[PDB]
RNA sequence: GAGGCAGUAACAAUAUAUGUAUAGAUAUAGACUAGGGUUUUCAAUUUAUUGAAGUGAAUCGGUGUUAUAUAAAA
RNA sequence: UUUAACCGUACCUAUACCGCAUCAGGUGUCUUUGUAUCAUAACAAAUAUUUUAAAUUAAAGUAAGUAAGGGAAUUCGGCAAAUUAGAUCUGUAACUUUGGGAUAAAGAUUGGCUCUAGCAUGCUAGAACUUUUACUAUGUAAGGAAUCUGACUGUUUAUU
RNA sequence: GAUUCCUACUGUCCCUACUUACAAUUUUGUGAAACCACGAGACAAGGGAACGGGCUUGUUAUUUAUCAGCGGGGAAAGAA
RNA sequence: GAUACAUUUAGGAGAAUACUACUCUUUUAAGCAGAACUGUAAGAAUGAAGGUGUAUGCCGACAUUUUGAGGUUACUGCUU
């Protein structure tokens, strides 16, 4: 459940807070294994991690 | 196994209780009602859609009446035990609704 | 605070007398009155007629008594304010004095029976609808 | 507070040396089977004192 | 070193049958200096414990001049 | 152009400072969106935090409201609370160190909609129609007549 | 700044009544202090260091071992 | 103290209640009706001191009719 460090660098690199992000519960497996920039810039293309 | 249908009003339930908490009494208290008429004392749970309508003046303002359907299903812990699902119907006018049987 | 009483009693004796006011718990007493006179017994599902009107009616009000409902037995009328609240058990005995003081007789004009529930204008259900013409 | 002295640096990296526990090599020796350090500090309880 | 008073005074206590979400509730927010000194980031085990990694300057501060025989991070 | 040396560049602005503490106290400078016909006050954006006992029923407390008839009779003393208040037009006394007193005191007007009339073109006068009548959600002077003392603006026993 | 009188105004008063919130009364968790010669039930009079809880003659309480209030007394506690 | 009887519970309601205790008990709650409180609902049509200009067309505070209407049950009684 690395939740935590989902939502915090996605703030980074949005330029945006952290309660305007939206995770995707369907995604689940995906968002456990992030660990670099890179992966979480496929992850927005794919709206897995989108803005409100 | 049939299926029930009740109105139910909130204000006549939560008449006189701290306005600093009204719509978390009335789920309280909501609860305790359905053990008087059912009188199995199983358990008594809330479909979401409930939840939301029943918070959607806030803590202060309860809405009059609601519209509902009671139904038994199996336990997610056991299999062969039970509980008791509630859910919300949506319906305009309250005149003339009598509690029917499905 | 102020709602209390300021001095309970002298240095001596150096105790609390059992004549002071203190506080404690009201209500629930047993009490007897006496001298309450008789004005009608009758029956309740009977109509009661007196002469300075011209119609009969019962003598249950429109609505009903408030918390009570309707009379369908015999009943007693009688003057005054009677101990303890509505659907209560009520005890009634003969005077223990003698050489009561004669007077007069009595002429009751009419009943009252309107509605206790809010401000009522109207006596008998037929003044209701001749009134607002259905 | 990001101006430093050369003097406070180097006096302030031998201070955050000195305050760790004992290593676990040598804790497996017979001398030190059961001993433990007792000179340590906490950064919020007690002050430095060095300006 | 350990009693009575005493588990007494005094403080803390949002909703959902399936949830990394749908709602409720309180508080304006963000940068330089003085002070603090690893609290930063990550991993493993449960505002803790241990271990690694992290601060890059010809043009951003000091180092220069003086306030009528030791003075400026505005 | 193997020319431009030496030191600091992480993080916190208050639950990462000082008050023995995760203390309703204290601490230099700057920036910050929208409605708001003088402003103020107030509300909303933005951003950051947060999980599960009971209740139409005590007494006496700490706050906030309302009151028939009388109107300071309570009390050392009108202590506490109440009344007045914005803006436009009339009107303004005794006294005087001739500057003031004075915003003295005392009266009248105020909404919404449809137009007419000026020129400076967004400000000001007037008219007709209509209603359970108009600064009042927030903010906003009670007034008058005398006596003792200090000329006035200013300062003082951090904690009676 | 200190003092007296008129007008308006009002629960200051005659004489008090009603409604709401937060603490209190009921439950779980964290969990102290002042004070303590002995206190095992309480009074009337007496003498006594001339105002007794205890001494001397008299009159008297008692719910299976409670709970919530109150400020008469312990010449109540603080400070050679 | 006398005369009868016993080793006598669970859940709800209030005329009873700080927590205990008390008075009663097998029917819970919708919808109608009786009886009341507020004072004329939304929508629709017809008007309106006027104003624009041609489209018998747009913009108008407010008034009348549908309407003693609409809404609610900290009082009694029916029906499934
Ligand atoms: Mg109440
Ligand atoms: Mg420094
Ligand atoms: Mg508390
Ligand atoms: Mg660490
Ligand atoms: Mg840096
Ligand atoms: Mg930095
Ligand atoms: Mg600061
Ligand atoms: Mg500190
Ligand atoms: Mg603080
Ligand atoms: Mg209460
Ligand atoms: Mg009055
Ligand atoms: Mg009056
Ligand atoms: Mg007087
Ligand atoms: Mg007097
Ligand atoms: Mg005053
Ligand atoms: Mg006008
Ligand atoms: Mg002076
Ligand atoms: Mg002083
Ligand atoms: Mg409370
Ligand atoms: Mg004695
Ligand atoms: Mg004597
Ligand atoms: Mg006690
Ligand atoms: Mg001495
Ligand atoms: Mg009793």
């Amino acid at each position: 459940n690395k939740s935590e460090k989902a939502r915090s660098m996605a703030a980074k690199v949005l330029n945006c807070g952290k309660n305007k992000i939206w995770l995707d519960p369907s995604g689940k497996e995906q968002i456990n294994q992030v660990s670099t920039r890179e992966q979480i810039r496929q992850l927005i293309d794919d709206n897995v991690i989108i803005k409100k | 196994n049939k299926m029930m249908e009740i109105t139910v009003n909130l204000g006549k339930l939560t008449k006189g209780c701290n306005w600093t908490k009204k719509a978390s009494i009335a789920i309280k208290k909501f609860r305790s009602h359905l053990k008087k008429m059912l009188k199995t004392d199983e358990k008594i749970t809330i479909q979401k859609d409930l939840n939301k309508y029943i918070f959607s003046k806030g803590l202060t303002k309860v809405p009059r009446r609601v519209r509902i359907k009671v139904e038994r299903i199996a336990d997610k812990d056991n299999a062969e035990l039970n509980v008791i699902k509630c859910s919300h119907v949506l319906v305009g006018n309250f005149k003339g609704l009598k509690t029917e049987i499905i | 605070g102020i709602r209390k009483v300021a001095c309970i009693g002298a240095w001596h004796p150096s105790r609390v007398m059992t004549t002071v006011a203190r506080a404690g718990g009201k209500g629930f007493h047993r009490r007897t009155e006496i001298n309450k006179k008789v004005y009608m017994i009758g029956h309740g599902n009977e109509k009661i007629k007196t002469e300075y009107d011209l119609t009969k009616k019962f003598i249950t009000p429109m609505g009903g008594f408030p918390h009570y409902g309707q009379i369908k037995n015999e009943f007693i009328m009688l003057k005054g304010a009677i101990v303890g609240p509505s659907k209560r058990v009520v005890t009634l005995r003969k005077s223990l004095l003698k050489n009561q003081k004669k007077n007069e007789d009595l002429v009751i004009k009419f009943v009252d029976t309107s509605s206790k529930i809010g401000n009522g204008r109207f006596q008998t259900t037929e003044e209701k609808r001749a009134f607002y013409g259905i | 507070g990001s101006r430093k002295t050369e003097i406070i640096k180097t006096r302030l990296v031998r201070a955050r040396r000195s305050n760790r526990a004992i290593p676990a090599w040598k804790s497996e020796l017979p001398e030190f089977k059961d001993k433990y350090n007792m000179k340590r500090r906490h950064w919020r309880a007690k002050k430095l004192k060095i300006y």
